[PDB]
RNA sequence: GGAGCCAGCGAGUCUAACCUUGGCCGAGAGGUCUUGGUAAUCUUGUGAAACUCCGUCGUGCUGGGGAUAGAGCAUUGUAAUUAUUGCUCUUCAACGAGGAAUUCCUAGUAAGCGCAAGUCAUCAGCUUGCGUUGAUUACGUCCCUGCCCUGUAC
RNA sequence: AUUGCGAUAACGAACGACCUUAACCACUAAUAGUGGUGCUAGCAUUUGCUGGUUCCACUUCUUAGAGGGACUA
């Protein structure tokens, strides 16, 4: 039908789950902009996949993404990572894997939490 | 420039942010200088970052935490008092207003303000107890321990009972600790501690 | 005035509770003239010590 | 001494002669230099800055600050 | 096109408050300016007149959103924390005969009706008001 | 004060009356008519609290703090007086960061915040567990406390 | 640590000091989830965007049970 994929992102009890498709780009978390993410002060920190690869990299595929459980903060940092992964996993099927490997190198330099989880769990009794 | 549309429309503002990371978006981490040689290894702000929250770990080893950028050590060491603990959503607020107070009395880089009270305050020689007690140096990291422990002590009993607000009390004490100003409280800390080591080694 | 030396070995702990570090360092103005200091931190090879008396050497 | 909580004609005379002096200007300025409560300096920032007297930066109803411009 | 979804939240209240209140056909209780709303509150609301309008619009955008809803579970929505002196602190739920009336105003303008499976959802006239108010919100940007 | 708005571990009736959605009445506590579930299915997305945004207050034992006390309205029980618990109005105490002493603690840990279960007609500031937000300071020693090991018929 | 090289009037023998978690993967199953299809509401009208309610495909996320995955590297 067409070019498709789905991954997913955790941080402590929240799961992303992103959706990637062809199409016109367009980011929506919850059926919203992502603009209109919150709270107000740590909206950057999910601007984070699109800024430091470049916003020309999203022209052709849209971005819908759920959240589900988890507390306010824990879950931004499941959405951004579910975005990053999402991306390279569209490359990776529908493009060479030259540019895969360019967009890894981009993502692991700033941040290793952009593509894996970071494993913290509670103590046990 | 790069302008680019999309079906949902970033702002301006954030587009134009595309070609270099700034602190809020607002003030940049290149020609900040440490000043003191000795300090150099033990003052992150080579790495940018756009807002001074991270997840990041740094207690495993025990010299990792070096690496974790300025910024964010400071704001961990407001989130103090058991009235405070775990508020850092709050303490992040606080250093966002504290910077552009700086940037309004006087006209520095406020980043390059915050990197000269920390240099200037750390003690540069101690004592131990042997009752009689040694004079000693001290080591580059607890130097900078130091003074992120004094400058923020000094802020918050500045503005208890207070009329000015944390932001107010905080950017006044970095400011005068970049200056020699006696008047803060963290450098009249200091002098005590190095003089009575003088007095006794 | 002040003077900078670099650390090239870390000997072992000393006081009575162990918070004390001895050290042997080089003056970084010019090589050799080493002389052996107490530090107080956490303290490792190539660190930098801003020695603010220079003609005093450590108990031994 | 008591601070004051209504505006007298002399320090509505005062007020617009010497805000203009000020780098930086806040709820605790207005206060501190000036001798007026903290419910009067409120009203006097919003006015002010609509007047066109002092710049805005930021906003935070938990901080303001002002600029001299 | 434009949703409600499109609209930054205490936007959108604001401003659809302050046109509901104009158009006047909103029945109030009556009673409003003696009621604390809650019995975890201590005072009544700050803002004496409008803050019936202010329930009004929230009450209608958080059932757009929703599939159906019935008063309880509004109660538990707008609860608290309630001081209980020396003893520590508790959930408490907020007040049912003020929600109930929102409801009961609200269907009579028409922007909701009620639901099988029970509660109230949002009427077809209610999405149309809706929306138009979300597109002036933008616009006057 | 108004608005935003997010969890995990539990437990529930036919033996009969447990967990309760929805509609209506009441300022509130609460009442009343129906309904789903012997349960990954229904209560329950347990829409929890801290938290975030916009306003009022302005350093005054103050709008901080809520003991003691008066009047009235409900609920459990065979029975609430010396007063189980809940709600409403009024009363508005000490307390301005605490001497000598002294407890726990090295990472999703300390601390802050709340929820479920236990007991149980009603009655928690208790015990156990769970999640949410999430630091500072060592990575050492035998100084203090305490434990352990390797001359002489005593 | 009676845990071991060697030495040699000794040689050869006896108690105390394996079992479940965390973590990756094939196999299950559905009372959990996703997508499509029929019908349908609003906005806008490249034919999109956000929802409500009859079937179909799947198992990645979830699940829980089972099987395998550090010796000082």
């Amino acid at each position: 039908a067409v070019p498709s994929v789905q991954t997913f992102g955790k941080k402590k009890s929240a799961t992303a789950v992103a959706h990637v498709k062809a199409g016109k780009g367009l980011i929506k978390v919850n059926g919203s902009p992502i603009t209109l993410v919150e709270p107000e002060i740590l909206r950057f920190k999910v601007y984070e996949p699109l800024l430091l690869v470049g916003l020309d990299k999203f022209s052709n595929i849209d971005i819908r993404v759920r959240v589900t459980g988890g507390g306010h903060v824990s879950q931004v940092y499941a959405i951004r990572q579910a975005i990053a992964k999402g991306l390279v996993a569209y490359h990776q099927k529908y493009v060479d894997e030259q540019s895969k490997n360019e967009l890894k190198k981009a993502f692991t330099s700033y941040d290793r939490t952009l593509l894996i989880a970071d494993s913290r769990r509670p103590e046990p009794k | 420039f790069t302008p680019v549309v999309l079906a949902t429309p970033i702002p301006e503002e954030v587009q134009q942010a595309q070609t270099e990371i700034k602190l809020f978006n607002k003030w940049s981490f290149e020609e900040v200088e440490v000043k003191d040689a000795s300090l150099v290894d033990y003052v992150q702000v080579r790495q940018p970052i756009f807002v001074a929250h991270t997840a990041g770990r740094y207690a495993n080893k025990r010299f990792r935490k070096a690496q974790c950028p300025i910024i964010e050590r400071l704001t961990n060491s407001l989130m103090m008092n058991g009235r405070n603990n775990g508020k850092k959503l709050k303490a992040v607020r606080i250093i966002k207003h504290t910077l552009d107070i700086i940037n309004v009395l006087t006209d520095q880089n406020p980043i390059q303000v915050v990197v000269d009270a920390i240099t200037n305050t750390g003690p540069r020689e101690d004592t131990t107890r042997v009752a009689r007690r040694q004079a000693v140096d001290v080591s580059p990291l607890r130097r900078v321990n130091q003074a992120i422990a004094l400058l923020t002590i000094g802020a918050r009993e500045a503005a208890f009972r207070n009329i000015k607000t944390i932001a107010e009390t905080l950017a006044e004490e970095l400011i005068n600790a970049a200056k020699g100003s006696s008047t803060s409280y963290a450098i009249k800390k200091k002098d005590e501690l190095e003089r009575v080591a003088k007095s006794n080694r | 005035p002040v003077t900078l030396a670099k650390v090239i070995k870390v000997l072992g702990r000393t006081g009575s509770r162990g918070g004390v570090t001895q050290v042997r360092v080089e003056f970084l103005e010019d090589t050799s003239r080493t002389i052996v200091r107490n530090v107080k931190g956490p303290v490792r090879e190539n660190d930098i010590l801003v020695l603010m008396e220079s003609e005093r050497e450590a108990r031994r | 001494a008591q601070h004051a909580v209504i505006l007298d004609q002399e320090k509505y005379d005062r007020i617009l002669k010497e805000v203009p002096t000020y780098r930086y200007v806040s709820v605790s300025v207005l206060v501190d230099r000036l001798k007026i409560g903290g419910s009067l300096a409120r009203i006097a920032l919003r006015h002010l800055e609509k007047e066109g007297i002092i710049k805005p930066i930021s906003k935070h109803s938990k901080q303001a600050i002002y600029t001299r411009a | 096109g434009v949703s409600v979804r499109d609209v930054a939240a205490q936007d959108f209240i604001n401003a659809y408050a302050s046109f509901l209140q104009r158009q006047g056909k909103l029945e109030v209780p009556g009673y409003v300016d003696i009621v604390k709303t809650s019995s975890g509150n201590e005072m009544p609301p700050q803002d004496a007149e409008g803050w019936f309008y202010k329930r009004a619009a929230s009450v209608a955008r958080h059932i757009y959103m929703r599939k159906q809803v019935g008063v309880g579970k509004l109660n538990k929505l707008y609860g608290g924390a309630k001081s209980r002196g020396v003893r520590p602190y508790k959930h408490i739920d907020a007040s049912g005969s003020i929600n109930r009336k929102v409801l009961q105003a609200l269907e009579k303008i028409g922007i909701v009706e009620i639901s099988p499976k029970g509660g109230r959802r949002i009427s077809e006239n209610g999405q149309r008001d809706l929306d138009r108010i979300a597109a002036q919100t933008l616009e006057e940007d």
